[PDB]
């Protein structure tokens, strides 16, 4: 923690809620389509680009 | 026009223009990704 | 040019404990001069009537020792403010 | 830059444009 | 069995059997304002107890 | 300005020589090491330690 | 919008007042206890290693944990601890106020 950059917000509280089916399809990147994880990661796979960099493959989002 | 940011595989819509910067542990980040996946939701309530 | 009537929360140095409303207007303020803001809706053309509100809400707001909150982990101080922009 | 010693942490309009 | 009956479940999930204090929470749509001490290290807050007790103003001389 | 006595002394040293510095955080967070230095580098560093700011958004800090 | 803000700001303020407790009433204890002394000890040496104003004359000595407690001793501490009552309200007791041991 460095004191020189200091946070003006706050975590006032958390409350605990159920992740609905419309709004993760609106916050996601893309959807994982095959099984498969790589060939370099598969494009629609789990390591694709879109849900992040991956071994100096800058991250497609 | 103003408000229009894009995204690098090309999706550009307008949306969330209000986000701060808190500090947190990494594993809080690391438990809300579990929790996501186990569908569960965590609101954050930001103070100020 | 209209005159618009905001409130701030900004950070005050422990450089500038001694004058916060010159502090507040060096931090904040004079960079946000000729600078176009993506809140109020225009370029900001100048400022004046900068009010610092006050900690202790018992404190006459005629007094001159107003209370600044600092940051439990850094010596910086956060609190609201006042202030009417020059927006074109 | 945009840390928390150039810009503030929020703008909120007070009153509308006047 | 009697750590049920409170008001952050943070505590309770850290302690033991995590995944039902977590639905029972979840079910609720519990919110606790981070109070105790095993909340606000899980979001990583200053503590309440000892030198948290307080806070701490600064008289500057100018309005 | 009441520190400077003891802290160049120390970026002189060096990391190697106690007591002394390993690292100089700049102003702008930037963390340069003094591991692989010279001396004269350290003391030339340890002479820059204690300089006016020349960026405005960052004229509210000092070194470490 | 604006007006929104102007509401939310004023029942904010407004409850800021309410939980907080005049000088002429609190009931908190008049010493300074430990825990307050050790926080506004770090707290003021925290603020002159970043380059604040300091008061006191400075013996040649450069520990800022040492320049706090001299100014402690002097009572130069421009500092107001806010003791918060279990409910919320809070009394702002001064360090000068305040009388240490
Ligand atoms: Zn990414």
């Amino acid at each position: 923690m460095d004191i020189s950059k200091p946070v003006g917000s706050e975590i006032t509280s958390v409350d605990f809620g159920i992740l609905t089916a419309k709004e993760i399809r609106n916050l996601s990147a893309k959807q994982i389509t095959n099984p498969t994880v790589l060939d370099h990661p598969v494009s629609g796979g789990l390591y694709d680009l879109a849900l992040g960099a991956f071994l100096r493959n800058l991250c497609s989002t | 026009d103003s408000q229009i940011w894009e995204d690098g595989q090309g999706n550009k819509f307008v949306g969330g223009n209000e986000t701060t910067t808190v500090a947190i542990p990494f594993v809080l980040k690391y438990l809300d990704s579990e929790l996501s996946a186990m569908g569960i939701r965590l609101r954050y309530n930001v103070e100020p | 040019i209209v005159r618009v009537p905001i409130a701030l929360y900004v950070s005050l140095a422990p450089m500038y404990l001694e004058n916060p409303l010159q502090g507040v207007m060096k931090q904040h303020l004079n960079p946000l001069v000729m600078k176009y803001n993506n809140k109020v809706g225009g370029v900001v053309l100048g400022y004046e009537g900068l009010k610092i509100l006050d900690a202790d809400p018992l404190s006459k707001e005629d007094t001159s020792e107003k209370l600044i909150k600092i940051t439990p982990d850094t010596p910086f101080g956060f609190t609201w403010c006042h202030v009417n922009l020059y927006v074109w | 830059t945009a840390t928390t010693l150039n810009t503030p942490v929020v703008i909120h309009a007070t009153q509308l444009p006047q | 069995q009697g750590m049920e009956t409170s008001t952050s479940s943070f505590m309770k999930m850290s302690y033991e059997t995590t995944c039902q204090f977590l639905t029972k929470a979840v079910l609720d749509n519990e919110r606790e304002q981070l109070d105790s001490p095993s909340a606000r290290i899980v979001v990583g807050k200053l503590n309440n107890v000892g030198t948290g007790s307080f806070d701490v103003l600064a008289k500057v001389p100018n309005a | 300005a009441y520190n400077i006595a003891e802290l160049r002394q120390a970026v002189i040293n060096g990391p190697d020589k106690w007591p002394g510095a390993t690292q100089i955080q700049n102003e702008d967070g930037s963390l340069v090491s003094l591991i692989g230095m010279s001396v004269e580098q350290r003391k030339a560093l340890a002479n820059q330690l204690l300089t006016p700011s020349s960026n405005v958004s960052t004229h509210t800090l000092n070194k470490k | 919008g604006p007006e929104d803000f102007q509401q939310h700001e004023q029942i904010r303020r407004k409850t800021l007042k309410e939980k907080a407790i005049p000088k002429d009433q609190r009931a908190t204890t008049p010493y300074m206890t430990k825990y307050e002394r050790a926080r506004i000890l770090g707290t003021r040496a925290l603020q002159i290693s970043m380059n604040a104003p300091v008061f006191v004359d400075l013996e040649g000595e450069t520990d800022p944990l040492r320049i706090a407690m001299k100014e402690l001793a002097e009572k130069k501490i421009p500092l107001v601890i806010r003791r918060y009552l279990p409910d919320g309200s809070f009394e702002d007791w001064s360090v000068e106020e305040l009388i240490v041991d």
